[PDB]
C-alpha cells in the first residue's frame, strides 16, 4: 500500500525556480516507478516522464527535453526534480503515480495504479 | 499515435454508452482508459485491453478492434459523471487525448 | 592486510606447451602427471 | 553435469522460483493471482 502524500498549493514569482516532490510514507519506496503527469483545465492530461528508483534511468517527453531535470535518491526515499523557464500558460495541476514495475518494457502490462491528490501552482507577475 | 476524439457525449441514465477511442495504429498496442470525477484524484478502470480491475464494480467494458478501442458502460447511474482518458504506452511514451465529459439527463 | 580469507583463489594461469604424440613422452594434463605413449584414439566419449 | 559453482558457502533451506504471467490486475495492489499452470514438480533428498 501507498499514499504518494505531497506539499500543498505553493505561491512563487514568475519565471523563478519550480520545485516540486511526492513522498510515499507507505510501501517502500523503490519496486515502484513513479511517473508525473500533468492536469489542467480544458487541456487534457500532460505526461512528462517517469523515473525508476532502483535503476536510476529517466525517460523524457518530447515537449519537455531540457526543461526537466527529475533526480531520485533511495537514501532519502523521495523523489523531487527542477523546473525553470516555466510560462503562464504552462501553469497547471501536477500529479504523481505509481506503476508497481521497475523494468522498462514492462510498463505496457501495467497501469498507474494510484495518483496523488494534485498541487496546484500559481504563478504571480 | 495521434489522439483524437469527440468532445462529448450524451445519454440517457441506465443505458448503454458506446465511446470511440480513435487514432493511428492503435490496435495491438494495449491502451489504457482512466476515470477522473470532479474533485476527485483519477483512478484506473482499464488496463492492458480493456481490462476491468477487481474491486471496480463490473460497469465498464469494451473491445479492441483492429483499429479502433470501445468501451461499453452498463448500468449507468447518476455518479458516473467522469472523464475518460484513453492512453497507450507507444515508442517508449504515454500520449494523452483530449478526453470525454458524459452527460447524463 | 594479510591474505588467505576465502577459499576462492585469484591467480595467475598455467602455461601450455607443444603436444607431441607416439613416443613415450612425460605429460601434465591439468595436473595429472605421468609417462606414457600418446595417440589418436577411435573412441569417443561423452564431452563434459 | 552441467556447470560447477566454488560459492564456497552453506546451504540449510531452498525454494523454488516460478513464472507466473498476471491472468488479472485489482487496483490498490491486493497481490491478484497469476496462472502458469499446474506448477507439477518433485523435490527430493540425497543421503550418503
Amino acid at each position: 500500500q501507498v499514499q504518494l502524500v505531497q506539499s500543498g498549493a505553493e505561491v512563487k514569482k514568475a519565471g523563478s525556480s519550480v520545485k516540486v516532490s511526492c513522498k510515499a510514507s507507505g510501501g517502500t519506496f523503490s519496486s515502484h516507478t513513479i511517473t508525473w503527469v500533468r492536469q489542467a483545465p480544458g487541456q487534457g492530461l500532460e505526461w512528462m516522464g517517469r523515473i525508476i528508483p532502483i535503476l536510476g534511468i529517466a525517460n523524457y517527453a518530447q515537449k519537455f527535453q531540457g526543461r526537466v531535470t527529475i533526480t531520485a535518491d533511495k537514501s532519502t526515499s523521495t523523489a523531487y526534480m527542477e523546473l525553470s523557464s516555466l510560462r503562464s500558460e504552462d501553469t497547471a495541476v501536477y500529479y504523481c503515480a505509481s506503476l508497481q514495475t521497475v523494468d522498462t518494457a514492462i510498463e505496457k502490462y501495467y497501469g498507474m495504479d494510484v495518483w496523488g491528490q494534485g498541487t496546484t501552482v500559481t504563478v504571480s507577475s | 499515435y495521434e489522439l483524437t476524439q469527440p468532445p462529448s457525449v450524451s445519454v440517457s441514465p441506465g443505458q448503454t454508452a458506446s465511446i470511440t477511442c480513435s487514432g493511428d495504429k492503435l490496435g495491438d498496442k494495449y491502451a489504457c482508459w482512466y476515470q477522473q470525477k470532479p474533485g476527485q484524484s483519477p483512478v484506473l478502470v482499464i488496463y492492458q485491453d480493456n481490462k476491468r480491475p477487481s474491486g471496480i464494480p463490473e460497469r465498464f467494458s469494451g473491445s479492441n478492434s483492429g483499429n479502433t478501442a470501445t468501451l461499453t458502460i452498463s448500468g449507468t447511474q447518476a455518479m458516473d459523471e467522469a472523464d475518460y482518458y484513453c492512453q497507450a504506452w507507444d515508442s517508449s511514451t504515454a500520449v494523452f487525448g483530449g478526453g470525454t465529459k458524459l452527460t447524463v439527463l | 592486510f594479510e591474505l588467505l580469507h576465502a577459499p576462492a583463489t585469484v591467480c595467475g594461469p598455467k602455461k601450455s606447451t607443444n603436444l607431441v604424440k607416439n613416443k613415450c613422452v612425460n605429460f601434465n594434463f591439468n595436473g595429472l602427471t605421468g609417462t606414457g605413449v600418446l595417440t589418436e584414439s577411435n573412441k569417443k566419449f561423452l564431452p563434459f | 553435469p552441467l556447470v560447477d559453482l566454488p560459492i564456497g558457502i552453506n546451504i540449510t533451506r531452498f525454494q523454488t522460483l516460478l513464472a507466473l504471467h498476471r491472468s488479472y490486475l485489482t487496483p490498490g495492489d491486493s497481490s491478484s493471482g497469476w496462472t502458469a499452470g499446474a506448477a507439477a514438480y518433485y523435490v527430493g533428498y540425497l543421503q550418503p
